[PDB]
């Protein structure tokens, strides 16, 4: 991606990194893999 | 221009100890060539 | 499915504040392990 | 990881967390999996 | 000591309701041992 507007235009979400420095972009499928207690609650793709 | 000097003012959950500093500059720019026929440009190679 | 913020904390999942779009993202410790990986060796047992 | 600089030295990036205590660390592999719309775009190791 | 009472001073995007409050304590190290020879230590085993 080029500019932060392209993040939201795509539908991807972007979060702010403060402790180290930077900016990481979170996608929908990334959200599911992020919220997983064990092997069962990852999305079907993974 | 804004400046968040380190100390109490930069205290938050990200940096509870408040050690980071910040300074940003923002501005708006635009231009319009009313008469491009008046703008002239010549190209050349130098030594 | 978590109705209130306390539900995420009570269940043990972490919740990262979200900038720009959206409102919030919920962190699972497996997701954190997946998040914290430099090489395909460091991925958890699942993936 | 003992101290924060070890995260930065290793190339890891670390975000700050509001709702609940913690400091989630992000890796380069962690990046693209997070930035995923669907099953198409994840690293081949996934 | 840095203290931020929960209110308008600590809203930000993260907590647009200002329900949180932090505290910090920062100090530094010391113990420049001027004359190590004067300092003496004995070790033993207890009962």
């Amino acid at each position: 991606y080029s500019d932060v507007d392209a993040i939201l235009a795509d539908g991807k979400q972007a979060v702010a990194v403060k402790h180290g420095g930077g900016l990481v972009v979170v996608g929908e499928l990334g959200a599911q893999v992020l919220a997983a207690k064990d092997v069962s609650e990852l999305p079907d793709g993974v | 221009t804004y400046t968040k000097k380190p100390g109490i003012e930069t205290v938050s959950y990200a940096d509870p100890y408040g050690e980071m500093g910040l300074t940003s500059i923002k501005w708006y720019y635009g231009s319009l060539i009313l008469r491009p026929e008046w703008i002239a440009l010549f190209k050349t190679v130098a030594a």
